[PDB]
């Protein structure tokens, strides 16, 4: 089965197959099943099978029960893992994932201040203390911040006349400050009252065409970790709301804005994203890039006009998720409450790192040992309940470097380091017995029961010369 | 090449209202306003307004903000105005004009006249006009108390062209009256016969007068 | 697989003023020399009071690689009255788009903002300029009385533009109708004759316009781009224009009628925010006559392997058909977030095979994102799903990227060489690269083993020497070249044969050839176009059956021929190349018999 | 409002004669001031606007010229489609407003009317109320008067005119003058009379016939 074409050598054998061996000294075709070769005469200690194999480095167990001490919380098990592949081969790696009961949240509120919200900020007088209440049963470690996006001050998504752009909503009239991109307001704090009197003290600026560039938002965010504040080892909610769809990518080349965004912090002095007028609008691809390397989850808090469009977006980032909000934001409480409880509700594995070209399957089993379905999220769990996942993994062909990866739940930091490193490499290979008699007087070495002859000698044991 | 059509004369009861159309061709109907004129019998040129036909928005005279409505129908080309609560002041040509830029109309449609009064169809009386009991003759005739206008009058079915004066019609008890000169020749008359032909078409009238003495 | 990308003819403009934004090819009408166009619209001007107004430049081909600015409009801003200005002409960008019919050239400034008459405005309606000869018009179609963003105020006329085979202009413009976008035709014959300096708002008769449409519709940038092609077989040239946020931002490609501007066809993204229409062109790429659809959707992201989406881009590939239906497959691109499909260039027919071919631009991908540009061949199928060529940026930037490829124009033979030529821009480094085609040498090669079935008892030879008895069989290799286009007559080709290819490294060679007792012999040869078969006959013979034990793996006789080609060159200095589809290596293979 | 005035409502030239025509506003209207033509039929046309711009396809001979409140329209080599009537509108702010309009009339030597005078035809005396009319045609210049005058005393009643536009051919106009009446009125008056009054000649031309004599 394993004996075609090619195989002329150990490496060269273990390559086409993974369960095929290698035979030493024939007290031809050695490449085949190891049976057939003890079988055939190869003795014990004189086969070579190489075979895909785990070693654990980082196994502790996962934590049980609220913990006082941040650092013995453990979500994740195993964290630390070395996987030697051989070509081919699968190997089925068991990762168990379990929330703790108290985590801190990080909340960060960002929000449209287009002239269509300004009866919004009217009914979220009172959100930070009203949230941070209600957050307080359920973590007691909450933070929340603010951050307010209209549209990219530039023609022809504003009016650029002097009197529009001082105050845009002149013609109405009414009170409307200059457009502006994105500024980051209030750093996370617990201050809730803090909040409070920000969002008292916000007045709205206006555009004249409807998707707005939030995005823009969006990526600083998720990016500025320092100065939005974001902290290790806890949930990173990023609460969208807005009431319109969004600019993306290369929209803004109708302003002669053509170089792409590049996924940076770009916050000046005023904490204002500066790059509003000189970068595209970033891409879903780049945001699903830095959201996930920033472990932020996205929370699109939009109109029923707009959710169809958010959702097909939440698809596509992993762990997104989306809710209908009020014409005036009325029900914003309720569905961050809904969207977190939702959130401690499942448990989604996520693989990052040198994955490309590798095969993964995930089979995920909840509800100890009575489900199971091949995903990689487990649902519908109690607080504490833990969630299992059998991760395969096979590399196809033979590599030189290995691979650092992460295996981690979507929104924690908890992690599981795992090193692939291929081993495509016999054991007989290193003995290299050069100028061997056993190759017609050294005209070949010998290697693993066979003469890799030297140039200009052809033949079994390297006994005709060119 | 561009042309404006505008509809045929309407003809309203005091009180009452009338809708006039304006065609355009030869240009985007979508991209230029549709201003509108009005000109009484006689007098001078007044601005009722203009309209944005792919917006609908429209800006006024103060003086016609309640007599004057404007349309637009994009699909078909087609400028419309509607003037209610109809009176004899109302009684002119109202014209069309498209928007060339510059504070200037470069395009005027025909006009549309429009008659307001109470009067209903009636059929013209022809009189003859013979001289009293000499190189040339003048005869008349008399087309007396019609409505509504207009009426075609000929001499021996338009054969004599020269040396006829037909004049425009007046307004006489809410009726319109109108005559006619034809001079030809003293000795060409009576020997041979001169006849005036009259027709109404809102009436179906068709007369044909003799002038013997 | 035919472009010189070893030197190729390189320009430069103004730093800062993204010299190399938009491309094309300029063909005076009396047979005359032939340019190069090259937008920059970030460029600084002599234009009284206005601040990097743009400009295009015309610019020589290797009389000296010079540019010189295109006076199309040297007056600052018109006023409307004293310290008020008529229109804005600054960072106007004249030269985001430049296109060239045999003598005219038209450039446009889609962020030309006006004033208005009535108010004191700044609405980007966008201008164009059209120069026939001495004759140079202004057409700002979109200058209109219909103003804000619910008319065409915002229009930004000229963002994309294209010329009908029938001397009409295609004029896209994204902002019209509160950015549902906008498609006007006009012809050539009005802009110019109906053009008045006094007039604003010009009424060009025969005008083709799409409608203001429900409020569904928009922020769908109709008009974001443009390409012309006959799609109902009428031979008048209708309208493909990419409308890249329609259908919530799956984007859709519309095609309308050239004659009334109907629709006819239309085409839709498959997912969401992946710029479908971005870019969209328009070619025969199967040799049916019936022009073929491209559309670019640099932002698609694939899966991959590991089953995580990566942003890759995507261009579709619809085939038209007699039936009146598109035949459509997908391409997608092969680096992670260069946009591969930001740009697509019909070449013409490159390697002059008989089917066209076509240029895709992935201008953020190669070594610091300094932009790459692929070369895909068509063929009677389609369009041949493997790029026969990756041409690179060697430039690199530290303001914005190169964006080697962003612009692109083909299928001009500008050295009359006859093979289509392609200039590439790169705005980022404010520079464009024209890239010329080599002639292709259609080679017709062939190999003759006879006896072909050898038996080692029968020996009929004799070896080099005294040594006798020896099997022994002939070879005649052959060779035949021919080409289109300016060619030498002289080719000089190396050909090398071996025998027992097979057989790999450490494993015994059965055959070898009589004179050398190699298994091994080179040749160099010379042929002439059209010539006839030139051959060359040698014998070889199998070794002694003492000496291999494998009698049953047949002897392969391979036949390699390769060409020098410094020295088939040409007054250009264009080397001619080996056509890439015909393989440069043959082989017959030889058996031993068995009693 | 903007007031335009043109202060002459009718002139009268040759053809080839230069003529100008004046237009003036109640306020700097900044050159917004635009020239059109009516002819006889109401067909109007636009010729120049912003003051001196030709529109297209309208003769070089037309040229306008103006600052300010004052404009003026120039008709060099007068031809005989100029005969019409031109008016002036200013465009700087609404509501646009025109000039009263000025009308060009073609010059002739002067000429005397041949006046006419009818008795009622008898088919309208039997449907009661009879009608003198006076036809007064062919006549230079435009300006006349008629006077009715029955048994020596003028009725200046029952009178209603008409008037015709400027002939083509020759340059002269013509009168339509009605007097209607009463048949039971009209029986009771023997003289019928229709007075012209013409600057062609200091003694009116007079017309009349007596009812009873024939
Ligand atoms: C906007 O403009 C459009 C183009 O001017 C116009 O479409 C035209 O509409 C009219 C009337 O509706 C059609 O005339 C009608 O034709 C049918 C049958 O037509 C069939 O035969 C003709 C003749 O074939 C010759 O011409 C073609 C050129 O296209 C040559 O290749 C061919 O070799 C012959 O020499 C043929 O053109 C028609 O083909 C059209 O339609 C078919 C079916 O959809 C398509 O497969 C094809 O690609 C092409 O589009 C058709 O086979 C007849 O029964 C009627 O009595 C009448 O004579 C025109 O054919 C049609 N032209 C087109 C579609 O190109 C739109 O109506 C107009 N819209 C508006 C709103 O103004
Ligand atoms: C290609 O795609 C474009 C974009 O989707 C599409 O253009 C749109 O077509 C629709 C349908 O013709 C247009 O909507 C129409 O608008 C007119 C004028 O307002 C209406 O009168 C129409 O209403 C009729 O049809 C309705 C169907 O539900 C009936 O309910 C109604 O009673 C009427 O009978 C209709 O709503 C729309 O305006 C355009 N949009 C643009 C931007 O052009 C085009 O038709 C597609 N073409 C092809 C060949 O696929
Ligand atoms: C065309 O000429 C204009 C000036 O006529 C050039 O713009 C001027 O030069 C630079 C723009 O690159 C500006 O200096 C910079 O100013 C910013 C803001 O003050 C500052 O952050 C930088 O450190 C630098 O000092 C300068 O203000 C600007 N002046 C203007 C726009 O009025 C332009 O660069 C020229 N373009 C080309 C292609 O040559
Ligand atoms: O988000 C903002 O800031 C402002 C804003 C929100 C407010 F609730 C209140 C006020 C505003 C600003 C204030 C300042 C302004 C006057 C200059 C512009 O309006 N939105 C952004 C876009 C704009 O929606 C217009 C789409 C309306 C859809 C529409 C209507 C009519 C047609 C079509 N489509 N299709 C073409 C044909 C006709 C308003
Ligand atoms: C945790 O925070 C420290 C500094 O407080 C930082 O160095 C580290 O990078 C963070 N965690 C990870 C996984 O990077
Ligand atoms: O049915 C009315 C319809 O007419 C047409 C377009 O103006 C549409 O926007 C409108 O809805
Ligand atoms: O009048 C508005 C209304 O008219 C009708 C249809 O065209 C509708 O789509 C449109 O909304
Ligand atoms: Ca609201
Ligand atoms: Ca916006
Ligand atoms: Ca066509
Ligand atoms: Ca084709
Ligand atoms: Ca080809
Ligand atoms: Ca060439
Ligand atoms: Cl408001
Ligand atoms: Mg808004």
């Amino acid at each position: 089965g394993c004996a075609l074409g090619g195989a002329e050598t150990c490496e060269d054998c273990l390559l086409i197959g993974p369960q095929c061996a290698w035979c030493a000294q024939e007290n031809g075709e050695r490449c085949d099943t190891p049976a057939n070769l003890l079988a055939k005469g190869c003795q014990l200690n004189f086969i070579e099978n190489p075979v895909s194999q785990v070693e654990i480095l980082k196994n502790k167990p996962l934590s049980v029960g609220r913990q006082k001490n941040s650092s013995d919380i453990v979500q994740i098990a195993p964290q630390s893992l070395i996987l030697k592949l051989r070509p081919g081969g699968a190997q089925t790696l068991q990762v168990h994932v379990r929330q703790t009961e108290d985590y801190p949240v990080d909340l960060y509120y960002l929000m449209d201040l287009s002239a269509s919200m300004d009866d919004d900020l009217n009914t979220i007088k009172e959100l930070g203390s009203r949230l941070s209440k209600e957050m307080s049963k359920l973590t007691s470690n909450f933070r929340l911040g603010f951050g307010s996006f209209v549209e990219k001050p530039v023609s022809p998504f504003v009016k650029t006349t002097p009197e529009e752009i001082a105050n845009p909503c002149s013609s109405i009239p009414y009170f409307c400050l200059p457009t502006f991109g994105f500024k980051h307001i209030l750093p996370l704090t617990n201050d809730a009252e803090r909040f409070n009197e920000i969002v008292k003290n916000q007045k709205i600026s206006a555009n004249i065409d409807t998707p707005e560039g939030g995005f823009d938002a969006i990526m600083q965010a998720a990016v500025c970790k320092e100065k939005i504040g974001w902290r290790n080892d806890s949930l990173h909610l990023l609460v969208f709301v807005s009431d319109a769809d969004s600019h993306f990518g290369m929209d803004s080349k109708l302003a002669g804005i053509v170089c792409p965004n590049d996924g940076l912090c770009h916050l000046d002095s005023k904490n204002e994203y500066s790059m509003s007028t000189v970068l595209e609008y970033p891409t879903i691809g780049q945001l699903i890039d830095k959201l996930v390397q920033n472990n932020v989850l996205l929370i699109f808090a939009v109109t029923q006009e707009q959710v169809h469009l958010y959702e097909n977006y939440a698809k596509l980032i992993p762990g997104a998720t989306v809710g209908l909000l009020q014409k005036d934001s009325g029900n914003i409480l309720q569905l961050i409450i809904s969207a977190y409880e939702e959130l401690r509700s499942e448990v989604e594995l996520e693989v990052l790192g040198d994955t490309e070209g590798l095969n993964l399957s995930f089979t995920a089993i909840c509800n100890n040992g009575t489900l199971f379905q091949h995903q990689k999220k487990c649902s519908h769990m109690k607080v504490g309940d833990t969630a299992s996942f059998s991760v395969t993994v096979n590399i196809p062909h033979c590599e030189r470097r290995s691979r650092h990866i992460i295996i981690k739940p979507v929104g924690l930091g908890d992690a599981l380091e795992l090193l692939v490193s291929p081993e495509c490499n016999c054991d007989c290979q290193k003995e290299v017995e050069v100028n061997s008699s056993k190759c017609h007087h050294g005209n070949g070495s010998f290697q693993c029961g066979v003469c890799a002859c030297h140039p200009g000698h052809m033949g079994p044991r390297c006994e005709s010369g060119h | 090449q561009v042309q404006l059509q505008q509809s045929g004369a309407e003809l309203a009861e005091p009180g009452a209202s009338v809708k006039m159309s304006c065609k355009a061709s030869g240009y985007t109907f979508s991209s230029f306003w549709m201003h509108w004129v009005k000109q009484r019998p006689g007098q001078g040129l007044e601005w009722i307004g203009y309209i944005n036909p792919n917006s609908g928005y429209t800006e006024c005279n103060e003086i016609f903000r309640d007599k004057a409505t404007m349309t637009a129908d994009t699909s078909s080309s087609t400028a419309y105005m509607q003037l209610s609560g109809l009176t004899s002041e109302d009684s002119a040509v109202y014209y069309c004009a498209s928007f060339l830029g510059r504070g200037a109309m470069d395009y005027w449609g025909q006009g549309t006249s429009v008659t307001v009064s109470s009067a209903k169809t009636t059929a013209p009386s022809v009189y003859p006009l013979a001289p009293v009991c000499g190189s040339s003759v003048t005869l008349g005739c008399l087309v007396k108390g019609y409505f509504p206008e207009p009426v075609t009058l000929t001499w021996n079915s338009g054969s004599l062209s020269a040396g006829v004066h037909t004049f425009p019609a007046v307004l006489q008890s809410s009726l319109y009256t109108l005559s006619s000169s034809v001079t030809v020749v003293a000795s060409t008359w009576p020997s041979q016969s001169i006849t005036c032909n009259v027709a109404h078409p809102a009436s179906s009238t068709k007369v044909d007068k003799k002038i013997e003495p | 697989f035919n472009l010189d990308v070893d030197s190729p003819a390189e320009y430069s403009g103004p730093e800062g003023s993204y010299f190399g934004f938009a491309v094309d090819f300029f063909v005076p009408s009396a047979s005359s020399r032939m340019f190069l166009l090259v937008g920059a619209p970030k460029a600084n001007t002599t234009q009284p009071g206005i601040v990097e107004g743009g400009q295009v430049l015309k610019c020589d081909w290797s009389s000296t690689r010079r540019c010189q600015p295109i006076e199309f409009d040297a007056t600052g801003n018109r006023d409307y009255a004293k310290d008020d200005p008529l229109e804005f002409k600054s960072h106007q960008w004249f030269g985001a788009s430049v296109r060239s019919k045999q003598d005219k050239i038209l450039a446009c400034a889609p962020l030309y903002h006006w004033r208005t008459e009535m108010k004191q405005e700044r609405e980007p309606v966008g201008t164009c300029f059209l120069q026939d000869g001495t004759k140079t018009v202004e057409y700002a179609p979109c200058r209109s009385q219909d103003i804000d963003a619910d008319g065409q105020g915002f229009c930004q006329g000229g963002f994309s533009i294209d010329f009908t085979k029938a001397d009409r202009v295609l004029l896209g413009g994204p902002g019209s109708f509160y950015w549902q976008g906008q498609l006007i035709s006009d012809q050539v014959a009005e802009i110019v004759s109906k053009y008045d300096p006094n007039v604003y708002s010009i009424k060009y008769n025969n005008q083709l316009a799409t409608r203001t449409a429900q409020a569904i519709f928009d922020d769908s940038y109709l008009g974001y781009s443009v390409a012309v092609g006959d799609f109902n077989g009428d031979g008048i040239d209708d309208f493909v224009s990419g409308v890249p946020r329609a259908a919530r931002t799956l984007g859709m490609v519309y095609i309308y009628d050239g004659k009334n501007m109907s629709s006819l066809y239309n085409f839709t993204g498959e997912q969401m925010a992946a710029y479908f229409g971005f870019s969209v062109a328009a070619t025969d790429i199967n040799g049916d006559d019936y022009a073929d659809v491209f559309i670019g959707a640099p932002l698609f992201m694939d899966r991959g392997s590991d089953g995580k989406l990566q942003e890759v881009g995507q261009v579709s590939v619809s085939l038209q058909r007699a039936s009146g239906d598109f035949q459509t497959t997908k391409l997608n691109g092969f680096e992670v977030f260069a946009r591969f499909g930001s740009a697509i260039a019909p070449l013409g027919d490159l390697d002059q095979d008989g089917f066209n071919d076509i240029a895709i631009a992935a201008p953020y991908g190669g070594e610091d994102k300094k932009g790459i540009v692929y070369i895909f061949n068509g063929r009677s199928t389609g369009l041949n799903a493997v790029p026969s060529q990756i041409l690179e940026g060697q430039w690199a930037a530290r303001s914005c990227p190169p964006s080697f490829g962003y612009s692109m124009k083909g299928a001009t033979d500008i050295d009359k060489n006859g093979y289509p030529d392609l200039i590439v821009g790169a705005f980022g480094v404010d520079r464009a690269i024209l890239y010329r085609a080599r002639p292709v040498i259609t080679v017709n090669a062939g190999l003759e083993v006879y006896p072909s079935i050898l038996n080692q008892d029968n020996k009929t030879c004799s070896l080099p020497g005294t040594a006798l008895k020896v099997s022994c069989f002939n070879v005649r290799f052959c060779l035949k070249a021919d080409g289109k286009g300016v060619l030498p007559r002289k080719l000089n080709f190396q050909v090398e044969l071996l025998l027992d290819k097979l057989k790999q490294k450490g494993a015994i060679r059965r055959a070898l050839f009589l004179y050398s007792r190699s298994p091994s012999h080179s040749k160099n040869m010379t042929i002439s176009r059209g010539g006839l078969m030139q051959c060359e006959e040698l014998i070889a013979y199998l070794r002694d059956e003492s000496e291999f034990r494998d009698k049953l793996t047949p002897i392969t006789i391979f036949m390699e021929y390769r060409l020098d080609y410094r020295t088939a060159a040409d007054t250009t200095g264009l080397q001619p190349i080996l056509n890439q589809f015909t393989p440069a290596n043959i082989s017959r293979q030889a058996h031993i018999l068995l009693d | 409002d903007i007031q335009m005035t043109q202060t002459t409502s009718s002139l009268s030239a040759s053809l080839g004669d230069r003529v100008i025509i004046s237009c003036r506003a109640s306020q700097d209207i900044s050159n917004y001031l635009s020239w059109y033509q009516q002819k006889p039929d109401g067909t109007v046309k636009l010729l120049i606007f912003y003051t001196s711009k030709l529109h297209s396809g309208v003769p070089s001979r037309f040229s306008g010229s103006g600052s300010g409140t004052d404009y003026s329209l120039t008709i060099s080599n007068l031809d005989q489609e100029d005969i019409a009537t031109y008016f002036c509108q200013q465009g700087n702010t609404f509501p646009y407003t025109f000039g009263g309009g000025t009308k060009v009339e073609m010059r002739r030597a002067d000429a005397a009317p041949t006046v006419s005078i009818f008795p009622p035809s008898s088919e309208q005396l039997t449907s009661g109320g009879a009608s003198v009319v006076c036809f007064l045609n062919n006549f230079y210049p435009k300006d006349i008067n008629v006077k009715w005058k029955i048994d020596g005393s003028e009725r200046q009643n029952g009178v209603l005119n008409s008037w015709t536009d400027q002939d083509s051919k020759d340059s002269t106009y013509s009168f339509s003058s009605t007097l209607t009446l009463t048949k039971d009125e009209y029986e009771r008056h023997n003289s019928y009379t229709c007075e012209a009054t013409h600057k062609t000649s200091t003694s009116p031309i007079v017309k009349s016939f007596n009812r009873n004599e024939c």
